[PDB]
């Protein structure tokens, strides 16, 4: 399984998201991103399911960049993460369900401030200050609260970030092979090239 | 024009064609009588049959709907069958629901709601006939309801139909005003027919023999009509009284 | 495993004099990872007070349900709606979907303001009014917690009473069992102002 | 089949209009006169409701006024019947929104919304037009308050006052006289009232005449207030003005 | 879960216990499960608790609003018909298992339901978990033409036999009478047994003793005036 | 009229507007004959052009291998009232093994025909049918009008000027009823036939349709060279 | 087929009239007179019953109809509309209420369903509108008493007393001179009658005349003793000997 | 349960038990198996007591409309009914049906529905889970015409048969006589019968 | 008026004007008539020649439903097919639900309630044709005639179409000279007689007799078509008499 990682830093937002794309026995590639850029500044990260991970990725950007156009001005990240829970919902009723666990993070304009949020498949939004899906949660959970100061500058949260993928590297059981990072604050979304 | 055509309001206050349907009840140029007694109700009509030809057996306008309630109805036999039908099927439908045979006051409001719809769709025509119920129910006893093609009602202690109907009706008025009860008195069943049939040759002045009449009489959970053996030897026992 | 067993959480709710007392912990995990410390299980439609439990995604939903709900009925009639009534309109929802149903366990606790009486009940998955005049139990430590309250609880308290009462029921409970700490809320509901009072408790 | 019967209540005439459409402008002018304005500091709306007698009640009437979720409320202006069906599923509307985004819909979606609704009537099913317009008064965060008018094509539009019903003519001239932008509440109360006073037909305007009704996101703080006066708050604020 | 029905001469009489059951846990000591269809037509329900007090309530709508529409009290047989048709649309998963009693114009009647839409009439049926306890009792002591005031004493005593046999059955008794052209007479907690024997101290403690993190108000008034 | 805007209403004649301006359609079309033994039945039809530079429009539709039908009067109409006789004859050969009767297939085009005319909303099919056909029973020739009448003849016509053709078959009658087996003397009749009722409009090659189907003869359509040997 | 009476049937007159609507109040101005009047504790309302003919009996018509244990309704207009409206009226309060909120409904919502009918009977085609007026009349807990009239257009108003029908303008001015606001339950009943007696000219006694209060709580007629939290029904019907009675207070 | 219902010169007479086994507890005592569909024919229900009653009034409203348009149903045409509810319900309703009725135009007759959904005209039946053990005693003392009198006995020691080898069968006896005299419900209770 | 415009709106008289237009369309049809046995029935009717260029025997206008009632229609000729077709649903049906074949006095309701339909709505045409049908079931004998009203009687005989007038007169004749009823192989016979003088008003064209019966005793109770001897000494026997 994949690893999916967040961390709400004091001013911005670091996802990460792992780069092995595994279907069947072998490893098919290894640079494909599990991302999709909702909004100017809204990111969303995604794994689960084969398959379904995709599709439910572009129906929800469809979706929100069509009330971004029809008024002009896009929902706050704070709304955004809603209006997934609500499909997510809708779909383990249904006859089919969807199995794809997402990490929303945003820069909220209004509020000047970056949000997180950890919506599980089932369908419970958890707004925290960081998280993780997958086995991913049993080894990171404890290396971050070891070291994570709400005070801390977006170059010390890198340097955490780095310190939590070597961990998952001894530990882990399958490869991943490095991760792609990326950066959400209020001046847009950029990509650290270095891991 | 779009008024006098169709079922809406004119600038009069007046829907026409409803009205109209009232015209169109007396074309047969049937009479009707319905009684009570204590224990039972008779209605009566007269059974013209123009010709030669037609079978004096098929030709009715009373109706039996369930056990207990027969119905006689006035005007264009289309609509009548229409209605019967229609009759049937609901008390079928209510003793299946809730298990008890229908009571005769519930199947005549359930008519008369099913009239009003008709009214007021406008692809449907209001159906040209008066329809009277009788029974003896189980609780209320004697009983008579006459439905009309708006969809009122009311009850009545006794009951005339028909074109020439104001006699039987004022014939009728003196007669309770006189006696100061609702129902006709006597206990027998016979006793009534007889009250009734004498009654209807002295309203409307005519004699009539054993074809032009044909009775119902509804008893408590029993509804028959008499076959010509029987207006026939009760004619026999008028003329001896 | 059992759906109901996914998140733990535990409810409990009191009537006492002249006010109720409502109370949960704040504990919202994913089997036996514990996910968050934060979430409350205790929302407010009026002077009304709705703690639900159990299965994490349908306490969402099933809350923004009875938002939608609350709302339309106070632009109808233009009042706030009263416990009693309430009561009603939670075993309504709850009936409509009989199968495939919410694994949830909502419990009401308020005041009439009309008579003053207070005035709480109780549900379960399928949903039924469970009368009581004493105190209601909800979740996965329910079994535990209902010795634990019967024995301490001295029909009728004061206040501030009430407030020592339930606290350590529900402290002493959640320290027993394997979904459930990590502090606890109680609210103290009084005919004019409402307390909300964080627990200074064990972790682990 | 029924072509004999046929109202075609869509079709352009030669003219490039629509009959029944304007029609139904018509009807909404015969109605009891409502007001608008906008202040820079909250949105009055006071309404005269009409054919009005002692006997008939006064305290507990609503006719004019309708709250939709508690920053939004209308006036309206025309039958009272069709506003009602229109004033259901804005209700319904309003909370779906909030049911998925958590947070309350822009005064903006709200209008676009019943206009709609309104248009589609007009476009098929040959279903009579509604007979109603109204007055949107809103606060939202991205513009504040916003008062906005509707027609019963579907049209729609912005405004800093305006009114609809009676003597609309009689009421927009004064208008533009008399608005001015440092206007307050009190301000702004009192030159609403008075535009009432002069294009009443009655004798003169009174308490037992008006609804009345502000929104405020002044008082007790930023936090959006609304107030809808019992008949002993419009008494008291038609002796403030000296209209008695 | 005991209810018991009795008729007698000029009517019936329909009793249960209190105490209700989840589990092994005892949810609630006190709950009438008398409920009423109509006002001379009561019902008591055993098995699932939802699914009764649902079907109860929905069949008293339609009994309600069928009442005023044919204008004559409602009568037993349309209740029982009723209920007999809906419960059998759904192949029995509604665990409804009902007594259903009451008088009306043509007379005393009593019968009994089964989830499946089975029904039997009986002068003394009895449903419920102790059902089997509570049904003994009657089969001796019951005997033909019974006034009012013995009968009850029959209905008590083999509620009480309930009580006193299944676990199921516990704490306070009630009844309702229903006799023939009267009002019918609801005499809630009509025995009380087992009172809880009080405690051997008290256990209130001390104002200040559990520590508080921190506080707040927060006032759910709707937004004030100033 | 007045009663004629609308297929529903019955006038105060006792005759369907509606239903005798389709039947009027048809004498305005291309005249066509059929005619028939009791070992073969024939049909000739009259091809015509749009103008000069175009082609003969064709009148004579193979519905299966025993049947066929002509058509005079709205060729629209006609493709969709043929392609149902397609399904049906189909339809009984698959489910119950049987070619369709000649005479069956008759009730069934015009219950389909009353069915459209009854209903509002309708209008008749304005087209007249020849319907030709050999099959278990012997020859038949059915003629569909539009008012639904099947009719079962040993010869007629219909179209323009065919009083012209009936007349020419009257006397006829009686010879070729007893040809039979001699196929070349059979379409001789009908080519004959058609010469009466033609006002100008010589017979060439691709003005003349002629067709057969016979005692074991599958229905075939002749145009071209082989029609060259009937004129 | 082809059904289309899909279009309505009301339209709007170039003059700004919806033509069929302003028809139907003519419709209720001939109907037979009634009445209303709230009081401090009660409402009163009233109507005359009128026999067809004679050998007919109205016993068996109402005109009064109980909707809820507390909203009872009396009409003027056309007889099969009144009663169609009632049985809807009904089967809704049953299901859009009391079925999601335990009680009856409050006063003022059951109107605004019976209005919501009303409305649909002139937008979606093919129907003519109802050609009557209500008056509901009624008492919830919060509220009070009230009174509510209820026009075919759909418009209701709330009223202090009001009567609708044929002697209606009559009536009208004959309840504004005689009303105050400090009102018996019983002095009420006695300008009902008096009120009824101008404008009628029948005949007057009990089985002609109908009085119905919503008044206070019966225990009489609660159906079951021995449960205090049920208080019992608010509507009753006043019965022919107590009017007979009233007849001389008239 | 055990139903049988046999013919004879003057009509037919139908017999049943009147016990309603649930497994090992008997849940009532004095059932009433002998059902009404018109009012002079008669019908026993067994198997599964829920799918049969359903049948029976859904069977007694297809009679009576059908009384009301086109007057009375012999007793083969109300046997079709439960037929062709039977043969297209069949996954899921479990049901033996025995129709007798009394014309007075062919007399007694009997068909039997057994669980497949079938009619099959009989000169006698029998049917239900008890009735198995007394095939036997049933086909050898048949005989064909009885005076009113026998039958009563005919039956009587059939059932007591049936009551004795099965546990799911005792209570009462109960017998409808259907004849052109009317109809008579005769009753024998066990201490009249089990002692012969 | 404008009542002729439109369908089944009731003028001021009560009157439905379509109804009686529909009348009209059958007085354009051919005789044909039934004479109800002591034990059966017959139907026959006039089947007028238009040209040289009709087989005969072949445009059978008598159209029999399920195995045991016999259908003779007159009015617009395709609208009879189609009252036809409905009928053999109707038979089918009952046959199916209650497996004996449908009683005669049923049959008649049916048909009668499918006729009556066509005067609720006015969006559907009314049938232009009047329909003599009946048969024998285990009652007996029962006659039918139906008009476009959506009414029936019980008849003793019955008659429509063009010289139904002439016919009427010799039907009653036939009831005054049997007061006790007219039996089976008799009644073939008496009907070509009144089939042979009803149409001397319509003898512009050539014309074919066509007869039918079902009889309790002489056919098992089917229908059949009356053909072969019996046939031929029927034709016989009223072409001497009108001479």
């Amino acid at each position: 399984m994949d690893i999916i990682l967040g961390i709400r830093v004091q001013d911005s937002v670091i996802l990460a998201s792992s780069k092995a794309v595994t279907r069947g026995i072998s490893v098919l590639k290894d640079s494909d991103d599990k991302t999709r850029q909702l909004s100017p500044h809204t990111l969303m990260s995604f794994a689960g399911e084969a398959g379904d991970t995709v599709q439910f990725a572009e129906y929800i950007q469809a979706n929100i960049q069509l009330y971004s156009i029809r008024e002009d001005y896009e929902l706050s990240p704070q709304a955004v993460s809603s209006f997934v829970r609500q499909e997510l919902a809708k779909s383990i009723r249904s006859r089919r369900p969807y199995q794809v666990n997402v990490l929303i993070g945003g820069y909220d304009k209004k509020k000047n401030k970056p949000e997180l949020y950890q919506i599980d498949y089932l369908g419970t939004k958890v707004e925290l200050p960081y998280g993780a899906h997958g086995y991913s949660g049993f080894y990171t959970f404890s290396l971050l609260d070891h070291h994570y100061r709400p005070d801390m500058t977006t170059e010390e949260g890198l340097d955490l970030l780095k310190l939590c993928v070597q961990e998952l590297e001894k530990r882990m059981p399958m490869d991943f092979k490095g991760v792609i990072v990326k950066i959400v604050d209020k001046d847009g979304i950029r990509q650290v090239d270095d891991f | 024009g779009y008024d006098r055509h169709i079922t809406i309001f004119s600038p009069e206050g007046r829907l026409y064609q409803v009205e109209y349907a009232f015209k169109a009840t007396n074309q047969t140029n049937i009479n009707s009588l319905a009684v009570r007694g204590k224990d039972c109700t008779v209605v009566i009509s007269q059974k013209k049959v123009p010709d030669k030809l037609l079978d004096p057996t098929t030709v009715s306008y009373i109706f039996c709907i369930s056990r207990t309630i027969g119905m006689v109805v006035n005007g264009p036999i289309p609509d009548a069958r229409n209605a019967a039908l229609r009759a049937k099927a609901e008390a079928a439908e209510f003793r299946y629901k809730y298990g008890y045979d229908m009571p005769c006051d519930v199947l005549a409001k359930r008519m008369a709601n099913l009239s009003q719809i008709y009214t007021q769709r406008a692809y449907m025509r209001p159906l040209g006939v008066i329809l009277t119920f009788v029974s003896v129910d189980e609780e209320l006893g004697p009983s008579i309801y006459k439905t009309d093609p708006a969809g009122y009602y009311v009850g009545y202690k006794a009951t005339a139909t028909g074109p020439k109907q104001q006699e039987i009706t004022t014939n009728l008025e003196n007669h309770f005003k006189k006696s100061k009860i609702d129902h006709i008195n006597e206990e027998s069943w016979e006793k009534v027919v007889e009250f009734a049939i004498t009654h209807m040759i002295d309203a409307l002045g005519t004699e009539f023999s054993k074809n032009d009449l044909e009775v119902g009489v509804a008893t408590k959970d029993k509804f028959f009509t008499l076959s010509a053996e029987n207006i026939e030897e009760r004619l026999v026992a008028i003329a001896e009284q | 495993s059992d759906p109901s067993s996914i998140n733990g959480g535990i409810v409990v709710a009191m009537t006492g004099k002249d006010c109720v007392a409502i109370a949960c912990d704040l504990r919202l995990g994913s089997q036996s990872l514990g996910v968050s410390n934060k979430f409350e299980k205790i929302f407010h439609y009026g002077h009304v007070f709705l703690g639900i439990t159990g299965l994490a995604t349908d306490v969402t939903t099933l809350n923004e349900m009875f938002r939608y709900k609350t709302n339309l009925y106070k632009l109808k009639e233009e009042r706030a709606i009263e416990p009693e009534t309430f009561t009603q309109l939670v075993s309504s929802s709850l009936y409509e979907r009989r199968f495939g149903p919410y694994f949830v366990g909502p419990v009401v606790a308020g005041i009439n303001s009309k008579s003053g009486k207070p005035f709480i009940a109780g549900f379960d998955l399928i949903g039924c009014i469970d009368e009581a005049k004493d105190f209601i139990v909800s979740g996965t430590a329910s079994d535990q917690l209902f010795g634990m309250c019967e024995s301490l609880y001295e029909p009728n308290l004061e206040p501030e009473d009430l407030f020592e009462t339930i606290s350590q029921a529900l402290l002493n409970a959640a320290d027993r069992d394997a979904l459930s700490g990590w502090g606890a809320v109680v609210y103290i509901i009084k005919k004019d102002e409402v307390v909300k009072r964080y627990l200074k408790m064990r972790q682990d | 089949g029924s072509r004999r019967y046929d109202s075609r209540t869509t079709i352009f005439s030669p003219e490039g209009r629509l009959y029944q459409v304007e029609y139904a402008l018509e009807s909404i002018s015969h109605a009891g006169t409502a007001i608008g304005i906008m202040a820079s500091d909250g949105i009055v709306l006071a309404a005269e409701r009409k054919v009005t007698s002692t006997l008939l009640e006064q305290d507990t009437s609503t006719e004019k006024l309708y709250k939709l979720n508690d920053k939004i409320a209308v006036a309206v202006a025309g039958l009272t019947a069709d506003a009602e069906i229109l004033i259901n599923t804005a209700r319904i509307h309003a909370q779906n929104y909030l049911k998925t985004y958590n947070e309350d819909i822009p005064v903006e979606i709200l209008v676009r919304r019943l206009s709609d609704i309104k248009q589609g009537y007009t476009q098929h099913g040959g279903l009579r037009p509604f007979g109603v317009s109204f007055i949107y008064a809103g606060y939202d965060d991205r513009y504040g308050y916003q008062l906005y008018t509707s027609n019963p094509s579907g049209n729609y539009t912005g405004w800093k006052a305006i009114s609809v019903g009676a003597n609309t003519s009689a009421a927009q001239t004064l208008l533009q006289m008399d608005y001015k932008d440092d206007m307050k509440v009190d301000d702004a109360i009192e030159l609403a009232l008075k535009t009432l006073s002069k294009t009443t037909d009655s004798s003169a305007l009174t308490y037992d005449r008006l609804e009345f009704a502000t929104i405020r996101k002044g008082a007790n703080d930023g936090e959006v207030y609304q107030k809808i006066f019992k008949p002993q708050e419009i008494k008291d604020i038609l002796v403030k003005t000296g209209i008695t | 879960t005991t209810i018991v029905g009795v008729k007698f001469n000029n009517g019936v009489v329909i009793a249960a216990d209190t105490r209700s059951t989840q589990g092994p846990i005892v949810a609630d000591k006190n709950c009438a499960k008398l409920h009423r269809i109509s006002p001379k037509i009561w019902c008591a329900g055993a098995g699932t608790a939802a699914d009764t007090e649902a079907v109860t309530q929905l069949i008293g709508s339609n009994i309600e609003l069928h009442s005023l529409y044919t204008s004559r009290e409602p009568r037993v047989v349309s209740a029982l018909q009723m209920l007999k048709q809906h419960l059998f649309k759904y192949q029995g998963h509604i665990g409804a298992y009902l007594i259903v009693a009451g008088v009306d114009p043509t007379g005393s009647h009593l019968f009994s339901i089964h989830a499946h839409g089975s029904t039997d009439v009986g002068y003394y049926l009895s449903l419920g978990s102790g059902s089997l306890a509570a049904m003994a009792v009657l089969e001796s002591h019951w005997k033909q033409d019974l006034t009012k005031e013995e009968a009850i004493k029959l209905a008590s005593d083999a509620i009480q036999a309930g009580i006193w046999n299944d676990l199921g059955s516990g704490s306070n008794v009630d009844v309702c009478v229903m006799e023939i052209g009267k009002d019918a007479e609801y005499l809630r907690n009509y025995l009380t047994p087992n009172v809880r024997e009080e405690k051997q101290k008290s256990y209130k403690f001390p104002r200040g003793t559990t520590a508080v993190l921190k506080e707040s108000i927060v006032n759910i008034c709707d937004i004030q005036e100033e | 009229n007045n009663y004629d805007g609308d297929t529903v209403t019955f006038s105060p004649t006792g005759r369907l507007f509606q239903v005798e301006y389709a039947l009027e359609a048809i004498k305005q079309g291309s005249v066509t004959v059929g005619l028939r033994s009791n070992t073969h039945a024939v049909l000739v039809a009259l091809k015509r052009n749009a103008d000069e530079l175009s082609s003969y429009q064709k009148k004579i539709i193979k519905c299966d291998e025993h049947m066929g039908l002509s058509l005079a009067g709205l060729a629209p109409d006609a493709r969709v009232l043929s392609n149902y006789l397609r399904q049906q004859c189909n339809y009984s050969s698959l489910v119950f093994n049987r070619k369709l009767a000649v005479e069956r297939a008759g009730h069934l085009l015009c219950d389909k025909a009353q069915k459209n005319t009854q209903s509002y909303g309708g209008r008749p099919y304005g087209v007249g049918l020849l319907i030709i056909g050999y099959d278990k029973s012997g020859a038949h020739l059915l003629e569909f009008q539009p008012s639904g009448n099947v009719t079962e003849l040993y010869g007629t016509a219909i179209g323009a000027r065919s009083q012209g053709a009936k007349t020419y078959l009257e006397r006829t009658l009686d010879t070729f009823i007893k040809i039979d087996g001699n196929p070349d003397e059979l379409i001789k009749a009908g080519v004959e036939a058609i010469s009466q009722s033609l006002r100008d409009e010589s017979l060439t090659v691709d003005n003349l349709s002629i067709a057969i189907v016979g005692k074991d003869t599958p229905f075939t359509i002749y145009d071209g060279e082989a029609v060259a040997k009937y004129i | 087929m082809t059904d289309r009476y899909s279009f309505s049937l009301t339209t709007f007159s170039p003059s700004g009239k919806l033509g069929q609507i302003d028809y139907a109040l003519t419709a209720v101005k001939q109907g037979v007179t009634s009445l209303g009047i709230k009081a401090t504790n009660g409402v009163v309302i009233a109507t005359e019953k009128k026999s067809s003919s004679p050998l007919a009996m109205s016993e068996t018509l109402s005109k009064v109809s109980l909707l809820t244990p507390d909203i009872g309704a009396v009409y003027s207009g056309m007889g099969p509309d009144y009663r169609v409206l009632v049985d809807k009226s009904r089967k809704v309060a049953h299901t859009s209420y009391k079925r999601i909120y335990g009680e009856y409904p409050p006063t003022k919502l059951l109107v605004s369903e019976v209005a919501k009918i009303m409305q649909e009977a002139t937008q979606s085609g093919g129907v003519r509108p109802f050609g009557v007026s209500l008056l509901i009349a009624g008492h919830d807990e919060f509220n009070g008493f009230s009174l509510y009239q209820v026009d075919p257009s759909g418009s209701y108003f709330p009223w202090k007393a009001t009567a609708i029908g044929k002697g209606s303008v009559a009536a009208k001015t004959f309840l504004e001179k005689r009303w105050n606001d400090e009102l018996e339950l019983e002095d009420a009943i006695h300008i009902a009658l008096l009120t009824l007696k101008e404008s009628v000219e029948g005949e007057f006694n009990g089985d002609t005349i109908e009085l119905a209060i919503i008044g206070d709580e019966n225990p009489d007629l609660l159906g079951y003793t021995g449960i205090p939290t049920d208080k019992g029904p608010r509507f009753r019907k006043l019965t022919s000997q107590e009017i007979n009675d009233r007849l001389e207070a008239l | 349960t055990s139903i049988m219902a046999v013919t004879f010169k003057d009509g037919v007479i139908l017999g049943a038990d009147s016990r309603t086994t649930t497994g090992a507890y008997i849940a009532n005592r004095v059932t009433d198996k002998l059902t009404r569909v018109h009012d002079k024919i008669w019908c026993c229900r067994s198997g599964s007591a829920a799918d049969t009653q359903a049948i029976a009034d859904i069977v007694q409203y297809h009679l009576e409309l059908y009384t009301s348009q086109y007057g009375t149903p012999s007793t083969e045409t109300a046997a079709s009914v439960f037929k062709e509810l039977c043969y297209e319900n069949k996954d899921n309703l479990t049901a033996g049906i025995i129709v007798a009725g009394y014309d007075d135009k062919n007399k007694g007759e009997v068909y039997t529905i057994p669980l497949g959904g079938s009619v099959h005209k009989l000169p006698y039946a029998i049917a239900g889970s008890g009735s198995t053990f007394i095939y036997g005693y049933c086909d050898k003392n048949f005989r064909e015409n009885m005076s009113k009198e026998e039958t009563v006995d005919f039956i009587k020691h059939s059932l007591s048969q049936a009551i004795k080898w099965d546990g799911s069968s005792g209570g009462v006896i109960r017998m409808v006589v259907l004849t052109a005299a009317g109809v008579e419900r005769l009753i024998f209770y066990p201490d009249e019968y089990e002692q012969l | 008026t404008g009542y002729d415009l439109s369908n089944s709106v009731f003028s001021p008289d009560g009157r439905n004007f379509q109804v009686e237009y529909a009348v009209k369309a059958v007085e354009n049809g051919t005789t044909s008539i039934g004479i109800k046995c002591n034990d059966g029935v017959v139907f026959a009717v006039e089947k007028l020649i238009t040209s040289k260029l009709l087989v005969p025997q072949k445009n059978v206008k008598i159209q029999v439903v399920d195995r045991h009632i016999g259908c003779v229609y007159s009015g617009l000729i395709p609208d009879g097919r189609h009252l036809v077709n409905r009928g053999r649903e109707e038979a089918a049906s009952f046959k199916k639900l209650y497996k004996t074949p449908i009683p005669i006095p049923a049959f008649a309701d049916r048909l009668g309630q499918y006729v009556q339909a066509h005067t609720l709505y006015n969006s559907v045409r009314p049938f232009g044709v009047s329909t003599i049908f009946g048969g024998v079931d285990k009652n007996g004998a029962h006659l039918y005639m139906l008009e476009p009203s959506g009414s029936y009687w019980g008849y003793k005989g019955a008659a429509t179409g063009k010289g139904r007038q002439s016919a009427k007169a010799e039907l009653e004749k036939l009831v005054d000279h049997h007061p006790e009823g007219l039996s089976a192989r008799e009644a073939v016979k008496q009907a070509a007689k009144i089939i042979y003088l009803a149409h001397e008003d319509n003898k512009e064209k050539d014309f074919e007799l066509e007869i039918s019966w079902c009889s309790l005793s002489e056919t098992n109770g089917l229908h059949k078509f009356v053909k072969g001897d019996l046939l031929q000494e029927a034709i016989d026997f009223a072409q001497k008499e009108i001479n």
